[PDB]
């Protein structure tokens, strides 16, 4: 009596090293990489809606700077802001810049509603050579530059916009900063000027600053931009004795704000992906990625490791 | 492996076994053969693709977050933003490292387990007609032609058929 039967398992010539709790290098027959380390050299325009700012960043888009007209009516899941975006208008600053940029980005649309402001004797539509539009002196197309009458009057301004619609409104308004008191006086007569924007629940007051400032786009003067959100049932009051860069209306806010912004130079292609990094879209089923902590959409989780191998087979012991 | 089969009492795997993870290798009077075991193979495969699927596709659908790159320091607020992100990344990297280590330790034990189950199943079919040689092989103490071998492989082997022949060979 001597037939023999043996029970055994498969093997291959060269398997894959994996880690366990116990051992850092164990050879198994097959394994699968869980960290995505390759990205597409482009951003996928589907199935998320990407809006390419091109030359305008999102703040300049909102203000209506020249070159930003392609952003009118734009709706996005992800606003693509370009590193080489260029200023094309009056030198300006925004005191809570990142906060405004967040609101605009999160909101997800540029839907502007023109409104009629009955500014008193003051003259409207001040323009500049710092803000040329089609080689003609111009300004932010969402803003209205008010100055004294020809008969040197800047009467205290005071008009009111009432929100009785079914959506919160965003008003963007500014304050002008002359480089001289002469400059101040030839513009607004009054010195100092001043703005107070009020709602039922808030009032915001700005006193203009006059000083020598670096030449930006051939100017030493500046505009500072502010914003006011007016919920339905509330309203907004504008008050000026000089220096107001007035709104021409309001942007619409969504009730639910679900969008965001991505700053990257990566071109938009023709691929399909729901995961976007600042280095390009990912096309993967892996649960992790080491490409960038900056990631928007339906993405793998960002980790530090370059590789994590999951065993998908038994230990490899050949011969 | 907790069971000591793979890289244990089975000294190595079979590169010639290419149509299954586990199988049988026999030698009788008419020759030798190697055949895959479907049920043990499928059990191991089912338990592994199961892990794969629980892993691949969960939900990290994120839009508006926080800024994560900064040109110049600003102080307190920026420090917090960077600290939150760095904290978040270390925790997830830890989770990923531990997950893969646990899963792999489990996968190796499972595959070692299925090997042992297959061995134990065959042992039970063979009753008193065979003896463990210690290397994952049974010495069969009766003539066992190809049909006989196949009956052990498909689970129709009837030990009573050969018992008298086998007992006599083992003990005299
Ligand atoms: C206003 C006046 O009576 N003085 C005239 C000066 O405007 C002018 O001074 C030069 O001004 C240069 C740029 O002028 C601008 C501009 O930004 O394009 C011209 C705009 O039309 C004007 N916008 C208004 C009045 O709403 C704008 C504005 O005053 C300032 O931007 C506010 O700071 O001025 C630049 O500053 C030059 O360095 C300067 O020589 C002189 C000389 O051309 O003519 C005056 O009649
Ligand atoms: C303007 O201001 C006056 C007081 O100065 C206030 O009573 C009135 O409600 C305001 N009206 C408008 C049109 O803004
Ligand atoms: C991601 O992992 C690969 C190796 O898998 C490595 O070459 C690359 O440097 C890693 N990326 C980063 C940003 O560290």
């Amino acid at each position: 009596g001597n037939p023999v039967i043996c029970m055994g398992h498969h093997a291959v010539a060269n398997g894959t090293m994996v880690k366990t709790l116990a051992d850092d290098q164990v050879e198994v027959v097959t394994a699968q990489e869980l960290v995505e380390s390759q990205n597409l050299p482009e951003l996928c325009p589907s199935p998320l809606r990407l809006v390419d700012g091109q030359t305008c960043d999102i703040i300049n888009g909102a203000l209506g700077s020249p070159g930003c007209d392609h952003l009118n009516g734009a709706e996005w899941d992800v606003f693509i802001e370009r590193p080489n975006a260029v200023d094309t208008c009056y030198p300006f600053d925004v005191p809570e810049y990142q906060s405004l940029r967040s609101i605009l980005a999160n909101n997800g649309k540029f839907e502007f509603i023109a409104e009629e402001f009955q500014w008193n004797t003051v003259k409207q539509n001040g323009k500049s050579g710092a803000c040329k539009r089609a080689n003609v002196n111009d300004f932010f197309n969402r803003l209205n530059w008010l100055v004294k009458s020809d008969g040197n009057a800047y009467p205290l301004q005071n008009l009111t916009k009432i929100n009785n619609g079914d959506y919160a409104r965003l008003y963007i308004w500014g304050v002008h900063h002359p480089s001289t008191d002469t400059e101040q006086t030839n513009l607004y007569k009054n010195n100092p000027g001043g703005v107070t924007v009020s709602t039922k629940t808030s009032q915001t007051s700005v006193v203009p600053n006059i000083g020598s400032r670096p030449l930006v786009r051939g100017l030493s003067s500046r505009v500072s931009f502010y914003w006011t959100i007016v919920e339905p049932g509330d309203l907004i009051v504008f008050n000026t004795i000089g220096n107001l860069i007035a709104p021409r209306g309001h942007y619409k806010l969504n009730n639910q704000k679900k969008s965001t912004i991505l700053n990257t130079a990566i071109p938009i292609g023709s691929c399909v992906s729901k995961c976007h990094t600042d280095k390009g879209s990912l096309s993967t089923t892996k649960p992790f990625q080491n490409i960038s902590r900056i990631a928007v959409g339906d993405c793998p989780r960002y980790v530090k490791q370059g590789s994590l191998k999951l065993a998908t087979g038994m230990r490899n012991i050949p011969e | 492996g907790l069971f000591g089969a793979i890289a244990g009492f089975i000294e190595n795997g079979w590169q010639g076994l290419i149509d299954g993870w586990y199988g049988f290798r026999h030698q009788n009077a008419e020759g030798t053969g190697t055949a895959a075991d479907l049920k043990s193979t499928q059990a191991a495969i089912d338990q592994i693709n199961g892990k794969l699927n629980r892993l691949i596709e969960k939900t990290n659908d994120k839009y508006h977050q926080i800024e994560k790159e900064f040109e110049q320091v600003e102080g307190r607020i920026q420090d917090l933003e960077k600290y939150v992100e760095d904290t978040k990344i270390d925790l997830w990297s830890y989770n990923a490292e531990l997950l893969v280590a646990l899963e792999n330790q489990h996968t190796i034990d499972v595959t070692d387990s299925e090997m042992n189950k297959l061995f134990e199943r065959v042992r039970r079919q063979l009753r008193e007609n065979a003896e463990d040689k210690g290397n994952g092989c049974f010495e069969i103490f009766h003539k066992c032609d190809n049909n006989c071998i196949e009956s052990i492989r498909n689970g129709t082997y009837d030990h009573d058929i050969y018992r008298d022949e086998a007992i006599n060979n083992r003990f005299q």
